[PDB]
């Protein structure tokens, strides 16, 4: 509900890209956006979470976990669901820091254009499967204004398309998020 | 560009009167206005074998002196 | 003596092969330079070169894990090259490794670490096998069939103890290591009519082949396991040159990279050019960045590319030399632009992002020195061939040449602050004044007292006098009114640069005494000498507007602000041990940009002595 906050309050005192920061200004700035604490909670999500043996914690998981789904519960039955299609991608990953970081900072344009870019991914070059070129993916993303750098890409496709096979589900992508 | 209607119908029409088979009216008179570093490289391309001047010495500069002996001695170049 | 930022360098060493590499967490670059290993990452920053082997590098090599990384370096005939063992979480030194006679030609790490394997000597050819939890040597052999020739370089399996060997002259060898009998058991692979000269090598991931890059343009596939032929390359529109950058994928597929610039995606039983791209220069290294969607190309010339895999875009990421560097020239008045010259090359460089904006190329020359004139109106250069020839600042055109300027090629140049008069110094020995004008090129007067090649040759403010230095040891002070010698700096010591002191009233010399000495316009007496480095030369001066900035630029890796009044230094050097040959400062007193006897070029940043 605060995620925009605290990353912007997160990249400013990071000092380089990929490093992250210790753990003290974590636990004294999530009550700068006055985040429900608790000490039991604390220490767990700090020191069980701090994945390079190092005093720094890693942001882009935890607000990974917090906001972005990429794993369904089904959520119990006599819940009605949105993306429709999935379940077409042969169990690729790599799940860097870079690709959380650029999931995020694509995240707030795919859920205000996402009925009209389905729609647009199917009918350039769909024909009933389910798998899109990597031009013509990055060819509809352009067209909503969501432009991608190459390492950006990079880190999209190397979580989307580990056999090098040149296509990449849509609905696999779109599923993580909403 | 046109002070007359024969070089509306010439000149800027691009019906080809050879292979244009049919045509009607309205497309014979179809006008033309309707529709990182550089480098320099030298072009004679010329051999290290190909060297015009002296012929370079065998001994050192500085180390001339047991060999060039002009006949009664002196420093050569 | 604080020591001051460097802010970029810009060299590559693209001609060893296999030089370039990605190791693979996926950030940074490692290839070699003139003495050191670089280390680049996204962002532009320098991430501490690693110092050893007191010469220069041979080849690369790295773990999969991505914790240890190799190289190899070269050494005199009769003599010991030194593999030296590095660590990633603290860059250092960790094992000093000595087996070989001349060179290392390449090294290789098994997939879990622990074996190395050390193909190396172009004369005396043997392989060593090595481990890192101990670091001494357990077996070899003479890694070379007797009546077959030399071998090039070595891969390694996935089952740690089967490399296999290079066929220099026509030996390709599978090899397989026992542990308990401490042996290594060599296996002729059988080939039945083919006798090829293969310079590069891939493997694949499941180790159900190996491919070969032949030097007639075709690519041998092998199986390991039979250890026999499985398939011939391309019978039609053969790769022009030898392959020296083969790597394979995942899949099935490999690139394979020509001596040509031919970076060509390829297929197995049936090779066919799927797609290929023309990149500039012969490719010597592909290694795939994480799993193949980016990959990088070094170039026998050194460029760096980063062509992504679908539909192959290439973005050129780096450009530099290929031989040793001199005489950097900075314009007058504005600092954001210098210019070089080199073997075939001459280069203008922006010094802020530090790119390239144009190359002028003579080939199969070496540019000994160049100058600008007051206004940037030409380049005047000192070329071997005994020419001097003058370009455009932009397209390069030619201007005019000076045929026969020197008996030998032309190494010292100057430029008078009038755009007429320019001076020139050659390898025989004269120092020649020459005339510019609007359609003709004279020759006033050839000045004759040097007898040795002109080392640097500098002009005072008022265009009247001049300095000529000599490798026979005299300083020559002529004049311009008329042409005469007023007086001689007779020293033990073979001179390689001079430099004017503002105000005109001391004149400091240098050269391989490493003894920076005071010296007098006129009566030519000696003032105060000083110490250069303790172990090497002194090569590269200069002096700032202001006249108290003073910075040398020796035979090692040291720069060295000195104070012009005292004997003060201000070392800075932490960089390249390649021999610093020239050296200068910028106009608006911000950088100091040095050159090397490899293809690199070091800029620092402005300290106030």
């Amino acid at each position: 509900g605060c995620w925009r906050e605290l990353l912007r309050e997160c990249k400013e005192r990071d000092f380089n890209k990929q490093g992250e920061i210790p753990g003290p200004e974590f636990l004294a700035l999530v009550e700068k956006f006055n985040l429900d604490i608790s000490r039991d909670e604390c220490q767990q999500l700090l020191i069980k979470y701090d994945l390079k043996n190092n005093g720094k914690f890693a942001y882009c998981s935890f607000i990974q976990s917090c906001v972005l789904l990429l794993k369904a519960k089904e959520t119990s039955l006599m819940q009605r669901m949105k993306i429709q299609n999935a379940n077409k991608m042969k169990e690729a990953g790599a799940e860097t820091c870079s690709f959380y970081s650029a999931l995020l900072r694509i995240q707030p344009k795919i859920v205000h254009c996402w009925r009209p870019m389905r729609r647009t991914f199917k009918a350039y070059d769909e024909g009933g499967t389910g798998l899109l070129s990597v031009a013509d993916f990055r060819k509809v993303l352009r067209q909503y204004s969501i432009n991608l750098s190459e390492e950006e890409f990079f880190h999209i496709l190397e979580y989307y398309d580990k056999t090098l096979s040149s296509k990449i589900s849509y609905n696999d992508f779109l599923r993580a998020f909403l | 560009e046109i002070p007359k209607d024969d070089l509306d119908f010439r000149l800027a029409a691009l019906y080809n009167h050879h292979t244009g088979t049919f045509k009607n009216k309205s497309e014979i008179l179809t006008h033309q206005e309707t529709i990182n570093i550089r480098h320099w490289i030298n072009p004679k391309k010329e051999s290290i074998h190909s060297i015009q001047g002296s012929i370079v010495s065998p001994h050192t500069a500085a180390t001339n002196g047991g060999y060039s002996r002009k006949n009664d001695g002196g420093f050569f170049s | 003596a604080v020591e001051l930022e460097l802010e970029a360098v810009i060299g590559f060493n693209g001609h060893v092969p296999t030089g370039l590499k990605c190791h693979p967490d996926q950030e940074h670059l490692v290839y070699p330079l003139g003495c050191t290993i670089l280390i680049q990452a996204i962002n532009t920053q320098e991430q501490n070169f690693l110092h050893g082997h007191g010469n220069n590098v041979s080849c690369v090599a790295i773990s999969k894990s991505g914790l240890y990384i190799a190289s190899g370096q070269v050494t005199f005939m009769g003599f010991k090259a030194d593999i030296i063992l590095w660590d990633y979480k603290k860059r250092e030194l960790m094992a000093r490794l000595s087996l070989h006679k001349g060179k290392i030609e390449a090294l290789a790490f098994s997939p879990n670490d622990m074996y190395l394997v050390s193909l190396g000597g172009p004369d005396d050819g043997s392989v060593v096998v090595w481990s890192i939890a101990k670091r001494e040597a357990i077996c070899g052999s003479p890694a070379a069939g007797l009546n077959v020739g030399n071998a090039t370089t070595v891969i390694f399996s996935k089952c740690r103890d089967e490399m296999f060997v290079t066929a220099g002259n026509g030996t390709i060898r599978v090899w397989e290591l026992d542990l308990p009998n401490r042996k290594i058991w060599p296996t002729e692979c059988q080939t039945g009519q083919m006798k090829r000269i293969v310079m590069s090598i891939s493997m694949a991931n499941d180790d159900s082949f190996f491919y070969l890059g032949t030097t007639t343009g075709d690519i041998l596939k092998m199986n390991p396991r039979t250890k026999l032929l499985a398939d011939t390359g391309p019978a039609k529109d053969k790769f022009s040159l030898g392959v020296s950058a083969i790597c394979c994928l995942k899949m099935g597929g490999l690139l394979v990279g020509s001596g040509d610039g031919l970076l060509v995606f390829c297929k197995s039983p049936s090779y066919k050019p799927i797609k290929k791209i023309q990149l500039q220069g012969g490719i010597t290294s592909i290694t795939l960045r994480g799993e193949g969607h980016q990959f990088f190309v070094g170039t026998e010339e050194s460029h760096i590319y980063r062509v992504n895999f679908t539909n192959f875009k290439e973005t050129l990421i780096t450009t530099c030399h290929f031989e040793s560097v001199e005489d950097i020239v900075f314009p007058f008045g504005t600092a954001e632009l210098f210019a070089t010259c080199a073997k075939k090359d001459i280069r203008v460089w922006h010094t802020l992002t530090n790119r390239e904006l144009l190359r002028i190329t003579v080939p199969n020359m070496t540019c000994h020195g160049i100058d600008f004139m007051r206004d940037g109106k030409s380049i005047i250069s000192a070329w071997d061939d005994g020419r001097i020839r003058a370009f455009a600042p932009e397209t390069g055109r030619l201007m005019y040449v000076i045929n026969n300027a020197h008996r030998i090629g032309v190494t010292a140049i100057a430029t008078t602050s009038d755009c007429k008069r320019v001076i020139s110094g050659g390898g025989e020995g004269e120092v020649r004044v020459w005339h510019i004008g609007h359609q003709t090129q004279k020759l006033e007067e050839a000045l004759k007292e040097h007898k040795s090649s002109v080392s640097c040759i500098r002009v005072k403010k008022s265009n009247e006098e001049c300095v000529t230095a000599s490798t026979d040891g005299t300083c020559i002070i002529w004049d311009l009114v008329r042409l005469r010698r007023n007086q001689m700096i007779l020293a033990n010591t073979l001179f390689q640069c001079v430099c004017y002191h503002p105000e005109e009233f001391q004149i400091i010399t240098s050269g391989t005494d490493r003894k920076i000495a005071y010296w007098e316009v006129f009566d030519g007496s000696v003032i105060r000498e000083l110490d250069g480095s303790l172990s090497g030369a002194v090569n590269g001066m200069d002096i700032t507007v202001e006249g108290v900035h003073f910075v040398t630029g020796g035979n090692d890796h040291l720069v060295k602000v000195w104070d012009y009044n005292e004997g003060e230094v201000t070392h800075v050097g932490v960089g390249h041990s390649g021999n610093i040959t020239r050296i200068r400062i910028s106009p608006g007193n911000q950088y100091i940009v040095s050159v090397s006897a490899d293809g690199a070029i070091l800029r620092w940043k402005y300290p106030f002595p």
